[PDB]
């Protein structure tokens, strides 16, 4: 069906080939890279984007054309190894990946170290040209910061012939989290990639639909205007596309439904579900609130004064576990903050949620 | 002249309450504007009190106290149609617009501003605008 291939070009996995919406940061790259694996000497670049910028994919792509590059003998052969952060259990076990990766020896992570040190200081062999990929360079942080220093100093020696770019989310951290002379060493290579325009988005799910008429242009207009307008992150845009695909399943209303049903929050829906007693201690707890104007109050006055609404309201007396135990209820879906363990007639209550947000739900 | 004497007391006791160093202004005050008031209408000899008595009475005490686009308005125009709903039709609107003294040109140059600031989007047809 027209709605079954729609949902299959449009999942997040099927990375297309190339899309020229990053061809400039795709052909920077390429010179750099090229330019590195010409002259047999090493480098190191810092890319610094927001998720969803596709800075993965962008650097696997460019990995994909090097390696066919060097297929057809035009580039000299190169070694190309990949480690991810945060699949480590330990930081230090990253120096156990990398010689595993190059020779596949067991070793300790200080040894692992001492043998990587001695391959990259000494004159050894000639090999060939390292291709070192570091994702989620963050989450690599040692109060030491010994790993950050060898990672960012190593291909500085000549000998090293390692080349290694840095993909994080913050572009402050060679700044405040990276000390002077590595900081100096990653100054003035540092790639920003901006999110992408409306104009970029509808042309990225244009490129995704080539052939196929199953969405209007009106949906494929608001959906990127609405992801522009949010974070400009195509993964969520591919959400909602499916989404709506879904919803069709079941127009501009199934984009609408999408986005107001995976980005709204349902806490005003929460409270209107809610119990008419668990109602009457929202009540009170707002008239106490305005009563004193501070954001704090303890248990026994909420209960004073959820003991005169009922009293108004000709509900029965209520005794104090049933109070208590409408007050555990509403804590543990985290509508309000309370420390029951211990104490119990002098909890602290604040408010989860806004009080404008609280008076528009209760109006009605 | 009583509604704008009337007005100009409420506004000048509303000032003197927001300041708590302002003399205390009671039906006093009132009775000395008052006062003021009368006293130009004989200098000017005029058997009737004209509201120029009344600014320049107005004025001398506040001077005794102090020794002491069209884009923005096309936007209010749809804003007005917002009564209970998220979609507002292009008719109604357009016409609204139009009778404010604005030419169709000028509401699409306002639509399309506001409209890259994305605080709403437009359908195709022309026919209804979602606000975002
Ligand atoms: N050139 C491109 N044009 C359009 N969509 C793209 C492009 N490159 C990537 N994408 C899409 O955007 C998604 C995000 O790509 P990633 O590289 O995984 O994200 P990232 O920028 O690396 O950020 P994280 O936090 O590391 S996932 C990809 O899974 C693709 O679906
Ligand atoms: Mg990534």
């Amino acid at each position: 069906s027209v709605l079954e291939e729609a949902r299959l070009r449009l999942h997040v996995s099927a990375v297309p080939e190339s899309l020229p919406c990053r061809e400039q940061e795709f052909q920077d790259i390429y010179n750099f890279v090229e330019s590195k694996l010409l002259d047999h000497t090493g480098g190191c670049m810092y890319i610094s984007g927001v998720p969803g910028t596709g800075k993965t994919a962008t650097v696997h792509e460019v990995i994909r054309c090097l390696q066919q590059a060097a297929q057809a003998n035009d580039v000299p052969p190169f070694q190309y190894i990949e480690v991810n952060g945060m699949k480590l259990t330990e930081p230090h076990q990253v120096y156990v990946q990398i010689l595993q990766k190059l020779t596949g020896q067991k070793a300790t992570a200080n040894h692992a170290a001492e043998l990587l040190a001695k391959q990259f200081c000494t004159r050894g062999s000639p090999q060939e040209t390292t291709v070192l990929l570091v994702d989620e360079l963050d989450l690599l942080w040692t109060h030491k910061q010994d790993i950050m220093y060898n990672l960012f100093d190593w291909p500085t020696h000549k000998e090293a012939r390692l080349v290694v770019l840095a993909i994080a989310n913050t572009m402050d951290l060679p700044e405040r989290i990276m000390m002077n002379r590595v900081s100096s060493r990653l100054g003035l290579t540092r790639m920003c990639f901006q999110p992408y325009t409306y104009s970029q988005l509808q042309q990225i799910l244009r490129s995704r639909l080539k052939h196929l008429k199953a969405f209007e242009d009106d949906a494929i207009q608001l959906v990127a205007r609405k992801v522009a307008a949010l974070s400009g992150d195509a993964r969520r845009c591919l959400d909602i596309c499916r989404r709506a695909t879904e919803i069709c399943e079941f127009t501009i209303a199934h984009s609408m439904e999408a986005v107001d049903e995976m980005f709204s929050s349902s806490y005003i829906t929460a409270i209107k579900n809610s119990s008419v007693l668990e109602q009457s201690f929202l009540r009170a707890i707002l008239a106490e609130f305005r009563r004193s104007g501070l954001e704090e109050a303890t248990f026994q006055q909420i209960y004073s004064q959820h003991v005169a609404l009922c009293r108004m309201e000709g509900l029965p007396y209520p005794t104090m576990s049933e109070t208590m135990a409408v007050c555990s209820h509403l804590g543990s879906c985290r509508l309000l903050l309370v420390e029951p363990s211990r104490n119990d007639l002098l909890l602290r209550v604040r408010l989860n949620v806004s009080q404008d947000d609280v008076l528009y739900a209760l109006k009605d | 002249l009583a509604d704008y004497i009337t007005a100009a007391y409420v506004e000048m006791r509303r000032e003197a309450w927001a300041s708590k160093d302002a003399t205390y202004t009671s039906a006093r005050t009132l009775l000395a504007i008052l006062r003021l008031s009368t006293a130009l209408a004989r200098l000017r000899m005029v058997d009737v009190v004209e509201k120029e008595d009344v600014n320049e009475a107005i004025r001398l005490m506040e001077m005794s106290k102090d020794s002491l686009r069209p884009a923005d308005v096309i936007f209010a125009t749809v804003r007005e149609l917002v009564s209970g709903g998220r979609s507002v039709r292009f008719s109604e609107a357009e016409q609204r617009c139009v009778s404010r003294g604005f030419t169709p040109a000028q509401f699409q140059a306002a639509l399309d501003e506001y409209e890259e600031l994305n605080v709403w989007q437009v359908n195709a047809s022309r026919t209804r605008i979602t606000f975002v």
